[PDB]
RNA sequence: CCAGGGCUACACACGUGCUACAAUGGCGCAUACAAAGAGAAGCGACCUCGCGAGAGCAAGCGGACCUCAUAAAGUGCGUCGUAGUCCGGAUUGGAGUCUGCAACUCGACUCCAUGAAGUCGGAAUCGCUAGUAAUCGUGGAUCAGAAUGCCACGGUGAAUAC
RNA sequence: UCCUCCUAAAGAGUAACGGAGGAGCACGAAGGUUGGCUAAUCCUGGUCGGACAUCAGGAGGUUAGUGCAAUGGCAUAAGCC
């Protein structure tokens, strides 16, 4: 985890991204490779697809999505079983 | 001798015997009988019964048995209904905190039968 | 007992006020309790059920019955009249005191006790409800402890349907979550 | 009912611990002591307390201004 | 050249270590005895705040000066009275701190709660001849952060060799 | 050798190397008598408990049971205590 005095962490790029998307309203999802970012509560109702290291997984920001990083909702290492 | 979930050792001391509740350990049950003013060395079975009543009430300021059990089951539900990382690795029950799932993690992956 | 006069005076009122009810024999009374434990483990072990006896002749009022089963199944390995369970019925007074108890002294201590079941209405209006520990009784030491050995108890009643049944028990300010 | 074969059914005063008494016919063979009944209990009063059900966008603007 | 991922996966098998299964011990209180080494975009006293990790303010020190830094086993008193137990401390939830642009994948630590296997280990197999084996702590390099590894240093300290 | 059904043609009887099955016993209670009771199988509710154990209620009416093969019978029970 952060420190709390330090606040909580995103990228400029995504939130001059989430803010244009607040400022023209529209629901189109957008592409990010800003796993590290922490889930605002302005980006919520809007698909992300966030990169997992070969595709874009789009993940709907829900309201108990709203304390994590992005990129906890895109998994990067598939495994289905060893049979 | 009968604090409401469960009930207690009488033959322990009042530290120890207050450890059997979920919810409470060496700290908390310290916490509760430095508040309630009983010595930590006496035995339950040498208490009298208004001071196994103003024990209570202070074990039932915490959050102790019922709704803590609630508490962790409602959050790792909450994990793996989330679909993040920690639910899924909740769900396949594999280690959570990023330990070791090669040659290890035989507590979270179970007994060895294969 | 006590809980039988509140009937009579407060639920017998209540349920006048609130269904149309043409006559006082029209009200829902409540007819027995049953105290099943339905212990199954005595296909090899014998003195388990007369623990189980012992039991529920401390947890009711008086000595039970020993069931004995009714059709052999080879998938239980039971046979026919291998005494398989163990049950009380209690009526009157003695309903009135257990009911009481139950209502009363027993029913906080189920260990995270989050409120039993309103749906367990069998469709005529009994009501059903299973216990899984027997500590919950005042009537255990708990310096003799035996098994987990939980019992059910069905309280039958003359209602006819489930909403009439439940205004009934409800009227007696049961739990219901 | 029959004369030997039930258990003695003895009146006795069990006691609550909040305050409250109840004579009970029982066959515990002693007085006994309570601690919760039917009175100050925490589902029958009306403190049943659910958790939060979600304090994420609380914990958020606690945490981070 | 760059961003994100992976090298950290997990039905399984082996190698080497750490921690245990307790009473020659666990916990609480009081108190004693070391050696070696590092330190300048570094070591960081005293005081205050925080349960703690740490935070604030801040002298000294390129050092036999100052700091890291109270050595731990030991010892004295009490308590547990052989239970999976006041053993064990894995796993998991919540709340954090710090480094760092950034801690999800995937850091270390703190506090609260949880309390798994394990009651000395099959066939087999390893190290050790004296300040040694065993046991207890400390320090350093790499290092923004991240040792149960490696390299060193001292405390106590055997048994046996026909 | 004995028992039940069909062939067997609505009294009885009736053959075949015709079609199907059983017996060579059991029980001092499984006999006598008095008093009482009434099934199988589903649905719903309920601790372990689960399709199927025990409990409660409804459906249903003899689809059950008879110490043993089949037929006939059986509630006034010949069934169950």
């Amino acid at each position: 985890p952060r420190s709390l005095k330090k606040g909580p962490f995103i990228d400029l790029h995504l939130l001059k991204k989430v803010e244009k998307a607040v400022e023209s309203g529209d629901k189109k999802p957008l592409r990010t490779w800003s796993r590290r970012s922490t889930i605002f509560p302005n980006m919520i109702g809007l698909t992300i697809a966030v990169h997992n290291g070969r595709q874009h997984v789009p993940v709907f920001v829900t309201d108990e999505m709203v304390g994590h990083k992005l990129g906890e909702f895109a998994p990067t290492r598939t495994y289905r079983g060893h049979a | 001798a009968r604090i409401a979930g469960i009930n207690i050792p009488d033959h322990k001391h009042a530290v120890i015997a207050l450890t059997s509740i979920y919810g409470v350990g060496k700290t908390r049950s310290k916490a509760i009988l430095a508040a309630a003013g009983i010595a930590e060395d006496v035995k339950i079975s040498e208490l009298s019964e208004g001071q196994i009543d103003t024990l209570r009430d202070e074990v039932a300021k915490f959050v102790v048995e019922g709704d803590l059990r609630r508490e962790i089951s409602m959050s790792i539900k909450r994990l793996m209904d989330l679909g993040c990382y920690r639910g899924l690795r909740h769900r396949r029950g594999l280690p959570v905190r990023g330990q070791r799932t090669k040659t290890n993690a035989r507590t979270r992956k179970g007994p060895r039968k294969p | 007992a006590k809980l039988h006069d509140y009937y009579k005076d407060e639920v017998v009122k209540k349920l006048m006020t609130e269904f149309n009810y043409n006559s006082v024999m029209q009200v829902p009374r409540v007819e027995k309790i049953t105290l099943n434990m339905g212990v199954g483990e005595a296909i090899a072990d014998k003195k388990l059920l007369d623990n189980a006896a012992a039991d529920l002749a401390a947890i009711s009022g008086q000595k039970p019955l020993i069931t004995k089963a009714r059709k052999s199944v080879a998938g239980f390995k039971i046979r026919q009249g291998y005494p398989i369970g163990c049950k009380v019925t209690l009526r009157g007074e003695r309903m009135w005191e257990f009911f009481e108890r139950l209502i009363t002294i027993a029913v906080p201590r189920i260990r995270d006790f989050r409120g039993l079941s309103a749906k367990s209405f069998d469709g005529r209006g009994n009501y059903s409800m299973g216990v899984r520990e027997q500590i919950i009784f005042p009537e255990i030491d708990y310096d003799k402890v035996d098994r987990v050995r939980g019992l059910d108890i069905t309280i039958t009643t003359t209602a006819k349907s489930d909403e009439e049944g439940r205004a009934l028990l409800a009227a007696f300010d049961f739990p219901f979550r | 009912m029959k004369k030997d074969i039930h258990p003695k059914y003895e009146e006795i005063t069990a006691s609550c611990s909040c305050g409250n008494v109840m004579k009970i016919r029982s066959t515990v063979g002693h007085d006994l002591n309570l601690d919760v009944c039917s009175k100050c209990h925490p589902f029958f009063t009306g403190k049943q307390r659910d958790v939060a059900t979600g304090g994420r966008v609380d914990r958020f603007n606690k945490r981070f201004n």
